[PDB]
């Protein structure tokens, strides 16, 4: 969050333009220092984390950023002036980051700061206190979910969380509808179910060949290749029919865009402005994660067909419904996609108020000074807020956040600390008697633990991680994508609708990016690569259904992973050469980085691990026999990490009644020690 | 034949300036359009957006003999430029750079 | 001839014209083509199973390229020009397209050099100050109010106190060409004092809102 | 029972009767091209839904390394005596614990019930 996150929310903001002569204002460049408390007298000094705690301090470092002032009056000059490392506020740290004093120090100094050296860090120090930031749930973006509503008007309904790479404050969701079939009239009793479309902004439903027609493609063959692959299923065509008896009347571009333009935010008097105000809403809120920029509008329309002609497979009962709690559709936010989403409305903030002071300023016409404008108490008294009291909003918005983030450290017990630092929350309500939110899942298994949670009302709602459970941090899709296109993989635009039947469409981060032909031999391409890490990184996973025809890729933050052992024909490739060499990582300088890197194991994440064949155990399990499976593709390093962190001090925990083991991980969490 | 047995060399130039801009103008194949059928053609920017963004308007064989209006791609060289290669009387290939891609439709 | 018409010459001669696509790094090369600009030399054999094509850099534009061709099927592609000037030119109908592929000589590690090389500056990073930058100086007057002071001494002093009758010269001059005008119309003539001049415009005339707020004095229609 | 569109302004064509001939015609509601129907037939519903997966099941479902594999059943096409089998996985699962067979031998492709 502080490399590169910050970064990139300062440098990806408009310019201030404003004026007659006017004005230019633009941020380039971020500087930190170490910590540092300003005396009573004005002479700083480093603040020890110590200090912080007896004191009642706060450990925060202070902010720098270059600005660079133009005046453009085409006065036969252009003057240019720039003012570099400007005070804007004060950010919190974490401990033992790599921005805080205490990193990479030896123990013999940490003892001479009266620091421990078990202390595992990662916390704030606000007001003396310790917060913890706890990591929330949420449900995954930019992939289509079908689900079924059996109280209301649909059938049927899909739903696209999308965000156009961690830049909008909103995420932008679109419904692809289907009414009842049990409608009781006599008039489309005949036709049959007809499938709309909600789209944000906009008050009424739309039906979908309207919407589809506002993009160009008013003709019903161009229309009907974008949602139907294959022209030889009478049974599908049979379903889309009745759609296009609805939309049959309104027949052209501007019409369409005056009919969604009717019905907004604001009704249109003119005309005008309603072909003006359907133009950007269905441009720049619409699927904003295939592509922003009012070109490239046939790729809006293609997803937005992929869309619809997954909604008809789950009526013909071809594919089975999504699952809501299925734990491969879960991201988790931790502090890093926290506060930087608590950064953009207070950097906004921040330049909303450079306006109010700069126009003032200059109808007298007198000159202007940015040095006066900035008010530091934005971004300072903004963040120590909303972590000190948990709120996850603003001051005057102690009504509209989210709660029960950030609070404070436990101290009780050694195990009762780490035990806090790994914990879980989903954000649903903590009294709701809906059981599927709190039973356990299958797909738990190696990733949180089964037996470790808190009685009462919040039972299965707050959870803690497995062991070896590692969550992932995010990279940019630039590299594989570069990869793809030279490995013959059709764009979209440059090919027929009718090559697309026995095609693998690749998908890349939620976005469908192409076709291939041959995809068996891509895919154990792409894996080659990432066993030895040269272009892809080793967190990245690759999911391909062979029955759905269909090829999956994910770079994004979120996603929990956990290591295996990679399994060739039917013997491990962990030889004992690996072994010898490293029960001596004292003095040879090999470890577990060395191993990745050398393809013996790998990281497996949960959509993943519905794609391979586990071995529990090698010398039982891989043995030439009358066997029950013959094509294992990974094995487990020991079955007893599966097991969270207060859980794992039980001596033969496999021997006890289930709810004990319960019960004995929220009670070893209060022992005097 | 000489497709099959066929064996030639030459030179490549590549002119780092030209008398006017190269753009592409693309047909859908499924028209079949006969260009023999143009006896003349218009073809100027397109009045809606009421320049060099404009899309085309052409018109063929009068002002309804026919009519066709061309949208610009969203890229031309965002990763790779377009050449033109042309064979000249000396045998010798001339390349010639695509400034855009406009996509040209038919209009009832 | 006419701005809006096209010539049809090219298509009416069937003109046919080739269509490759090139890398910009490849085209990048191009830029800085060698003489007049040729960039080297193409090579063409063509057998009973197989036909190959390939460009062979000028070794001045150096200091095989195996073709792929491409269907132009489903699209009818054809080039246009313009001329420097402004003349409107159809070359040709695109007879083939084609792109320039590398062929055993390079792997993955050795492109990836070359999109580094590309890069020179990369997307900016949060660096680490040393200790901390001074941020506040110490200036007696600010800049901006000095700028003021000094336009006040420049100004606030050429109030015509004077000409009791020759303003009225001017203000009705004025007053004949726009039946009325707003009062900093009045005073960017007038240098003196807005209230001594509500006078001198009361005195001469009568202020309408015209309509819109904006105090605007009119001569009197008598 | 499949559709037709049109040669014009490609769009659906709608089927219509004439009080001529008494032959079925089809025709267009942008413009006004018509043709004859060959099969004279339009609508078709079918309720039972005993469509045999056997149309529906891929070749290349033999590269899975989760399916269960035999040796007792071989193929009839080729003769390889290595197959993979699996059940319905999709809907009519009244009485639907069949047992489809997909052969495994590269470029054979064949499927069988039993
Ligand atoms: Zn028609
Ligand atoms: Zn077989």
């Amino acid at each position: 969050f502080i490399q590169m996150s910050v970064q990139r929310i300062v440098e990806d903001a408009p310019p201030i333009d404003l004026q007659p002569p006017r004005y230019l204002l633009k941020f380039e460049q971020i500087y930190l220092s170490k910590p540092t408390h300003w005396e009573r007298d004005g002479a700083p000094s480093p603040m020890m984390p110590n200090e912080a705690r007896l004191r009642n301090l706060t450990y925060s470092a202070p902010l720098y950023v270059d600005i660079t002032k133009t005046v453009i009056k085409e006065g036969e000059e252009q003057l240019q002036t720039q003012h570099q490392k400007t005070f804007i506020g004060k950010i919190p740290i974490m401990l033992r980051s790599t921005y805080c004093l205490l990193n990479g120090l030896t123990d013999r100094d940490l003892c001479e700061l009266n620091e421990c050296p078990l202390d595992p860090g990662g916390y704030f120090i606000i007001n003396g206190s310790e917060k913890v930031l706890i990591a929330q749930e949420k449900m995954a973006t930019n992939t289509v979910y079908v689900f079924a509503k059996k109280d209301s008007k649909y059938a049927y309904t899909g739903e696209c969380r999308s965000c156009l790479e961690n830049s909008s404050r909103p995420t932008s969701t679109i419904w692809v509808s289907m009414l009842a079939r049990g409608g009781q009239g006599a008039k489309k009793s005949a036709i049959g179910q007809r499938i709309v479309a909600t789209l944000p902004y906009i008050k009424q439903e739309v039906p979908i060949i309207i919407v589809f027609r506002a993009l160009g493609f008013v003709s019903d063959r161009d229309i009907l290749e974008h949602i139907i692959y294959d022209f030889e299923d009478p049974e599908m065509m049979e379903m889309v029919k009745p759609s296009l008896d609805e939309a049959f009347v309104i027949q052209e571009q501007n019409v369409a865009l005056n009919f969604i333009g009717s019905r907004g935010a604001k009704p249109g008097v003119t005309k005008e402005k309603r072909i003006k105000y359907a133009k950007e809403v269905l441009q720049k809120e619409m699927l904003p994660h295939v592509g922003v920029s009012d070109f490239c509008e046939t790729k809006k329309a293609y997803f937005l067909g992929y869309m619809v002609h997954r909604l008809l497979l789950a009526a013909l009962g071809r594919r089975e419904l999504d699952d809501r709690d299925h734990y491969g559709n879960k991201r988790l936010d931790l502090a890093g996609p926290l506060l930087a989403f608590l950064f953009r409305g207070m950097f906004k903030n921040l330049l909303k108020e450079v306006r109010i002071y700069a126009q003032k300023f200059i109808d007298r016409g007198k000159d202007f000074n940015l040095e006066l404008a900035i008010k530091t108490r934005i971004i300072s008294d903004g963040l120590k807020y909303s972590l000190a009291t948990g709120n996850w909003g603003d001051q005057k918005k102690a009504h509209q956040a989210r709660a029960g983030v950030s609070q404070v450290l436990n101290r009780l017990t050694f195990a009762s600390t780490l035990s806090h630092l790994r914990r879980l929350n989903s954000p649903i309500g903590r009294d709701g008697k809906l059981a599927k939110p709190r039973q356990l899942h299958n797909t738990l298994w190696g990733m949180v633990c089964p037996a470790e949670t808190p009685e009462g009302h919040a039972v299965g709602l707050v959870k803690n991680l497995a062991l070896m459970a590692y969550i992932s941090v995010g990279s940019q899709p630039s590299p594989i994508l570069e990869f793809l296109e030279e490995w013959s993989m059709e764009n979209l635009e440059e090919i027929s609708p009718a090559a697309i039947a026995d095609a693998t469409k690749i998908f890349v981060n939620g976005c469908w990016v192409g076709i291939h032909k041959d995809p068996e031999q891509l895919m154990n391409t792409l894996r080659k690569l990432r066993r030895q890490m040269d272009i892809i990184v080793s967190e990245v996973s690759m999911i391909r259904d062979i029955r759905e025809r269909e090829i999956r890729i994910y770079t994004d933050a979120g996603r929990i992973c956990r290591p295996l052992l990679i399994v060739e024909k039917q013997k491990l490739l962990l030889k004992k050469r690996h072994i010898d060499q490293l029960k001596e990582r004292e003095y040879n300088n090999y470890s577990w980085q060395d191993l990745v890197a050398s393809g013996v194991v790998e990281y497996i994440d949960t959509l993943e691990e519905e794609t391979v064949m586990l071995a529990m155990t090698p010398d039982d399990l891989q043995e030439k026999e009358v066997a029950y499976c013959s094509t294992y593709t990974h094995c487990e390093i020991h079955p007893s990490m599966i097991l969270g962190v207060c859980a794992s001090i039980i001596p033969f925990p496999d021997h006890n009644q289930s709810p004990r083991n319960t019960y004995q991980s929220a009670m070893g969490k209060q022992a005097m020690g | 034949g000489p497709s099959s047995q066929n064996v030639t060399e030459y030179v490549v130039r590549v002119p780092k300036n030209t008398t006017k801009k190269y753009n592409i103008m693309a047909f859908n194949a499924a028209d079949k359009v006969n260009f023999a059928t143009w006896n003349q053609a218009r073809l100027e920017r397109d009045l809606s957006n009421k320049p060099e963004d404009q899309p085309w308007l052409l018109r063929v064989n009068g002002k309804s003999g026919r009519k066709f209006k061309g949208i610009k791609k969203g890229g031309v060289t965002e990763n790779t430029s377009y050449y033109i290669f042309t064979q000249c009387p000396d045998g010798a290939f001339e390349a010639f750079p695509v400034h855009n891609w406009y996509n040209f439709t038919p209009l009832a | 001839a006419e701005r809006g018409e096209l010539d049809l010459t090219g298509a009416k001669q069937n003109t046919g014209v080739w269509l490759v696509k090139v890398p910009k790094y490849l085209s990048q090369q191009w830029a800085k083509a060698s003489g007049r600009g040729e960039v080297g030399k193409l090579r063409i054999a063509k057998t009973q199973g197989r036909t190959e094509v390939s460009f062979t850099l000028n070794e001045d534009l150096a200091n095989e390229h195996p073709f792929v061709l491409q269907s132009v099927g489903g699209q009818t592609l054809t080039v246009f020009t313009e001329s420097s000037s402004d003349k409107l030119s159809l070359e040709g109908i695109v007879v083939q397209r084609a792109e320039c592929r590398p062929a055993a000589s390079e792997n993955y590690m050795r492109l990836k050099r070359l999109q580094i090389e590309e890069s020179s500056k990369p997307v900016r990073l949060s660096q680490q100050l040393d200790k901390v930058v001074t941020t506040n100086y110490k200036p007696v007057a600010n800049h901006q109010y000095n700028i003021e002071y000094e336009r006040k001494k420049k100004e606030d002093g050429k109030r015509a106190r004077a000409d009791k009758q020759h303003v009225l010269d001017m203000l009705f001059s004025a007053f004949e060409k726009h039946q009325y005008y707003n009062l900093k119309d009045l005073v960017d003539i007038t240098k003196q004092p807005v209230v001594y001049l509500k006078e001198i415009l009361k005195e001469i005339g009568v202020q309408n809102v015209k309509g819109i707020h904006k105090n605007t004095w009119e001569l009197k229609p008598e | 029972v499949g559709i037709r569109f049109c040669q014009e302004c490609n769009n659906m064509l709608y089927p219509k009767e004439d009080k001529e001939n008494r032959i079925l015609l089809y025709a267009c509601r942008n413009c006004d091209y018509q043709q004859e129907a060959d099969n004279s037939c339009i609508y078709v519903n079918k309720i039972t839904h005993e469509v045999d997966e056997l149309t529906q099941i891929i070749a290349d479902v033999s590269q899975d390394p989760t399916l269960p594999r035999t040796e007792d059943h071989p193929c009839q096409k080729c003769g390889h005596k290595e197959a993979v089998f699996f059940q319905s996985h999709s809907a009519r699962a009244e009485d639907a614990m069949r047992l489809y067979y997909v052969c495994t031998a590269p470029h054979c492709g064949h499927r069988w019930t039993e």
